[PDB]
DNA sequence: ATCTGACACGTGCCTGGAGACTAGGGAGTAATCCCCTTGGGCGGTTAAACGCGGGGGACAGCGCGTACGTGCGTTTAAGCGGTGCTAGAGCTGTCTACGACCAATTGAGCGGCCTCGGCACCGGGATTCTCGA
DNA sequence: TCGAGAATCCCGGTGCCGAGGCCGCTCAATTGGTCGTAGACAGCTCTAGCACCGCTTAAACGCACGTACGCGCTGTCCCCCGCGTTTAACCGCCCAAGGGGATTACTCCCTAGTCTCCAGGCACGTGTCAGAT
């Protein structure tokens, strides 16, 4: 096809889903690895790493949304880092 | 007579017989002559009398092989299938034969306990089986194995168990079964009563000749100094500290819990597995002394210049792969040629490997071998000393590495070297893989 | 088989493939993405879980406990200003 | 074992929307939404009782914490609906 | 208590909890009905939202992603759950002129 | 001017205008009510507040489309991502 | 009465954040958000009063409805 | 209220300095409000958890709990040190 | 009483007033004494510090509230405060 | 240099502190048992890595014109000061009518057990949406 | 334009498994006297909020004028996307002997609230002495 044609299909099927992303076993290495800083010799329920990841989707979607309409914001449709930068001065987050 | 020969008849008319009483039954003939032969021998008996019905033969994939082309023998009349792989199986789901209709043309069904377990959908819409055999009984020995309730779904009208080793570990593994071939189901008697009836395992006495004679001998080692420091810190929850004082790339990778009995197996293997795994040091204890420090590397390196004294070629056991990995280093750095086949190496490089090893020319002696490694069929025979340089909490399996080498062409004699070392865990180890040998070899009885 | 060189580890964080964020991404509605992009998603997860993962340990040590249950998760995020239905 | 409200959800379901099902893990949501909007509510009110320095956590008081938990028109639907029955309780 | 009102939802559990969660020395007698009230109205409306979702998608049971597509489309709904994140519920739709 | 208001710490709004809207916003939701001379400060302290900072990360938002002059979409930028009606 | 809340004004706010060059349509938008803000306050405040019984918003009801709103105000009672 | 501590805490860390009326009636306020922080925070980890007592444990977990980053490493700190000498004294 | 400057005894009457819970523990009034000692002398530090570079001999509001401004970890704790009669 | 905040000593009144009970929650212990440990096996199979064009896209430069800032002279109307008036905030004292509590009473709703219809799955067939020239 | 083809969209038919169903039983919600206490409310004092006047002067307002910035348009070249092919990526199911778990139910103790007396801090009153407006 034309480059940006299957780019819109893919902005509607999962936005459509509701089927997590992320493999399950990656993400539980991550927040483990996290874990041996604050506290040495932890352990984790599967739940609670469960909830961890869908938290986590969900912040970085609205991330993303917000950091789109920065960038319609300056005449573009790539999203770059300095939206990224941008969004979360104006939310707060550290 | 008038069919087959020796070693076998008297196996095919007990399972007619079992036929005759309807009961199912589990032959355990000692690994020896038989087997494939003997499995397509009452199902062959079968001939005209009954080449009608549904048959299935449940295996792994070389074991699948195997059969197939072993029911390639004296009357070729009865078809076959390996139905095998996903969604070519589906092509010739229905092609290979009718879904319920079963003339001379049905062919023999023979799929694996993957797919067995995976679709049993299909194969679950057939007419109660005639006969569904298991080749490794072993697979089922557990009671919460999900391919045991997937198993249940199918309607069996009879079972059938193939086996080498029916118990292994403990009884329960013998009760999980007996409901599996027979659900209805001093003391020593007792049992033998129970057992009797079902159970024909024929010994190596009807197939003598095992090569010459095998010893299996275990020479302790002295726990130096710097691994006793280890253990005391680790027998209680202080080796962290004495070791986190660099705290390079992590202290200690910031936790340490594990279970007492393979924490400090792991020191009793090796402190370098403790140490690299803390430490980041990510060079490898270049003293190439320090790899010196282990009591059990320095009685294994004696042991090896005394058998280059004479050259006969060497097998060396592990468990796992980290220890195999650091014997490597070690002899690498002094020069020696060595081959390996862990998990980690792929099929067709390994069955190369060995064909270089098995090489009349090759002599590259130290050959790395895990122990759980499934290649059994690897036959290095041209190897001549094993070296198991762990144990097993469950001995069947050091048994099997024993045929690993003291199998058919085996002609010089063959030693063992069960390392260890006195005053530890690994002493521990060795009464309980005892015992359990004791629990079979009373069995044997 | 190497000399010094033992056998090296990737980092977990890198576990998070390029392709897992574009997905997140288009999600979101974003059309064409940068390259730049990547490194700097990676960094706001770390920051996001390790606010939320020290007040779940918190939660779980007062009860003598040493185990992250869902509910000490739960908590640390209403404390936060997220609100999770379901567990 | 475990209190719910399982059983009062489907009961203004099937009032509202007569033939339509709720599903499980449908209701682990609406039971939620009710514990919290409870919790609200209650400690809203409490915080009101403590400074208005009195040990009584009265109707006039749970009404103003409706006032400022539940945002817009809903509160005046529930204010009504709420006030209704206590009229209603009353002349029993 | 919840017969002589026309409340479904329960009195008796409401007070009792209240009484019981340390909220207060002192619970009234007005204050569980009013309360009981109040949550029985909020519940009915977003049920009646959510069902009116679902007929939509064709299907005659409520799911999670209908929930949230309800609340989501209402104002004042949205205000309340202004950072809820109800799981297994998707996002609703939004692609920009910039196509 | 930028940095004669960044030193000082006076009021910016008049006093008169403030109280009359305060007054009538309220009339809205209660009709004939009073006010503590102290209240319409409070009032007028916070509000102030609000808008320097609305107008901080307005210029933010415009410094970001490469302009120097604030205009209204930028207002609105800002209230959205922040989170406003 | 919002007129009175006039172009000069504005202005020196802005030059308080970091403006640089007001444009012409950033007054009425400004003279909305305030109205807004000032709704929302003032609303709290008045619940908050009428729910002590009096006729006069006064200490503390102003304070408190600002920190209902995440904007705690010390001094001000 | 608590302006002689505040009067006496300043003459302690600047000798010399003096404070205006109104600077102290902002410092009042902070302690109280921080007060008021830790001790609903405290209170609320003891109605869950079951529990009628709001013993020093739960005075630390509110103080991790809420005081932002090393801000609270150090108040820990500061306060076992205190517990500690009126146990044993 | 033992070891502070600030009223043990009243910190611990106030938590048996406002019903914050059934029963207070006996350390509890001595612990928060302390924490809310060190928050205070922080503060009442770098205040002082501004003042000092000001050169003003007294303590402002415009002072405090420069100060949460500038450090890090004030300005997360006292994220929004308008300080009454200061300035940015 | 002064007017505005300091800054200092006293009356007393209001708190804290101290001494004791009967109470009574919490520290201690034992138990059972069940999800949770480090290291490996083998077999699936779908997602992720890589490489290569080529079409977008972002970015820089230039030019016009219009809307913003500055300046200066009118004209509002805010701020201050002072006077008068009364609504209503704040507090006190009486006495009851909402509350807690206990006990007798028992039907509502709760854990575990039924079943069958709508919903996930499609394969086959059918229909519209890019795109390229 | 128009088709050529590829993504999109039905009909059944499938099971086929969770959404409704029922049911004793336990405990928790009612209903009745007490049993005080917490509530309303009636009345009085006096603070402070509102309304209005007159005058000064500072801030707001209107209009003219110049020019800096915003926006459209153009051209170059970087780098992101789509596709096909080859590797990893995950995920499942299994070892076996261990513990770690955490939950419940076991048992007494020292400290909470409780009194009760009695001390002397602090809120408020008052004189001094400066320092930044």
């Amino acid at each position: 096809f034309r480059p940006g044609t299957v780019a819109l299909r893919e902005i509607r099927k999962y936005q459509k889903s509701t089927e997590l992303l992320i493999r399950k076993l990656p993400f539980q290495r991550l927040v483990r690895e996290i874990a041996q800083d604050f506290k040495t010799d932890l352990r984790f329920q599967s739940s609670a790493v469960a909830a961890l990841q869908e938290a986590a989707e969900a912040y970085l979607v609205g991330l993303f949304e917000d950091t789109n309409l920065c960038a319609i914001h300056a005449k573009r449709v790539t999203i770059m880092p300095k939206d990224i930068q941008l969004a979360r001065r104006i939310r707060g987050e550290r | 007579g008038g069919q087959l020969k020796s070693y076998q008849l008297k196996g095919v008319k007990w399972l007619i017989s079992l036929w005759q009483n309807g009961l199912n039954g589990i032959l355990a003939d000692q690994m020896g002559l038989g087997k494939t032969i003997q499995t397509i021998g009452f199902l062959s008996h079968l001939k005209g009398n009954g080449l009608d019905g549904p048959y299935l033969v449940i295996a792994p994939l070389s074991t699948l092989s195997n059969w197939f082309n072993e029911i390639a023998r004296f009357t070729p009349s009865i078809n076959a299938i390996i139905y095998h792989g996903d969604k070519n199986q589906r092509d010739e789901l229905r092609r290979k034969h009718m879904p319920k209709t079963v003339g001379p043309k049905f062919p023999i069904v023979i799929t694996s306990y993957e797919v067995a377990m995976n679709d049993a959908k299909r194969i679950l819409r057939h007419y109660p089986w005639k006969y569904v055999v298991i080749d490794e009984g072993h697979r089922l020995k557990n009671h919460k194995c999900k391919l045991l309730r997937e198993l249940k779904h199918l309607k069996m009208d009879n079972k059938l168990l193939l086996t080498g080793t029916p118990l292994q570990n403990n009884l329960s593994e013998l009760w999980s079964l007996l409901n599996f071939i027979l659900p209805d189901i001093q003391v020593v008697s007792k049992l033998h009563g129970i057992l009797r009836p079902f159970i024909l395992r024929r010994m190596k006495c009807d197939v003598e000749l095992s090569l010459p004679r095998k010893k299996e001998i275990i020479m302790y080692a002295t726990m130096t100094d710097h691994q006793k420091k280890f253990q005391e810190h680790l027998v209680n929850n202080t080796l962290e500290a004495h070791l986190g004082e660099n705290a390079i790339r992590g202290q200690g990778w910031k936790g340490k819990l594990n279970n007492l009995v393979i924490q400090l197996r792991k020191n009793c293997n090796h402190p370098d597995l403790l140490q690299g795994q803390i430490d980041g040091s990510y060079l490898y204890p270049p003293v190439e002394e320090i790899v010196g420090q282990c009591g059990k590397f320095r009685l294994l390196e004696r042991l090896l210049v005394r058998l280059f004294a004479n050259n006969h070629k060497v097998l060396i056991f592990s468990q796992w792969t980290k220890l195999l990995d650091i014997m490597d280093y070690y002899f690498s750095e002094k020069g020696f040629e060595v081959c390996r086949i862990d998990g980690s190496v792929k099929l067709d490089e390994r069955r190369r490997q060995i064909k270089d090893f098995s090489d009349e020319k090759s002599s590259c002696s130290i050959f790395l071998l895990s122990t759980r490694a499934g290649g059994l069929g690897i036959n290095l025979t041209a190897a001549d000393t094993c070296i198991l340089y762990d144990s097993d909490w469950n001995p069947q399996m050091d048994l099997q590495a024993m045929d690993r080498c003291h199998r058919i062409g085996q002609t010089k004699p063959v030693h063992v070297y069960r390392l260890s070392t006195a005053q530890s865990i690994e002493t521990r180890v060795l009464k309980r893989a005892y015992s359990k040998l004791k629990l079979e070899h009373v069995v044997i009885g | 088989g190497a000399k010094r060189h033992r056998k090296v580890l990737r980092d977990n964080i890198q576990g998070i493939t390029k392709p897992a964020i574009r997905r997140l991404a288009r999600r979101g509605g974003v059309k064409r993405i940068s390259g730049l992009i990547y490194e700097e998603t990676r960094g706001v997860l770390k920051i996001f879980l390790e606010n939320v993962i020290r007040d779940a340990v918190t939660y779980t040590e007062h009860a003598r406990r040493k185990t992250v249950t869902a509910m000490d998760v739960v908590y640390a995020l209403k404390r936060q200003g997220r609100t999770l239905y379901g567990f | 074992s475990v209190e719910t409200y399982k059983i009062y959800i489907f009961k203004v379901l099937k009032q509202v929307h007569p033939d339509i099902g709720i599903s499980s893990k449908a209701m682990g949501i609406m039971n939620s939404f009710i514990n919290d909007i409870f919790e609200k509510l209650a400690s809203e009110s409490s915080k009101l009782a403590r400074y208005n320095k009195k040990p009584t956590i009265t109707s006039r008081e749970i009404q103003t914490a409706v006032r400022l938990v539940l945002p817009g028109e809903l509160a005046k639907h529930a204010v009504s609906e709420g006030t209704k029955a206590v009229t209603k309780f009353t002349s029993s | 208590r919840s017969s002589k009102a026309g409340l479904q939802f329960p009195v008796g559990r409401i007070a009792r909890f209240l009484k019981a969660g340390k909220y207060a020395e002192r619970v009234g007698a007005g204050a569980p009905v009013y309360l009981a009230a109040v949550l029985e109205y909020l519940a009915a409306e977003v049920l009646e939202l959510a069902g009116n979702a679902a007929r939509d998608n064709k299907k005659t049971r409520i799911v999670p992603r209908h929930i949230q597509l309800a609340v989501r489309n209402d104002e004042e709904l949205s205000k309340l759950l202004g950072d809820v994140t109800i799981a297994n519920g998707g996002v609703m739709p939004n692609i920009h002129n910039l196509l």
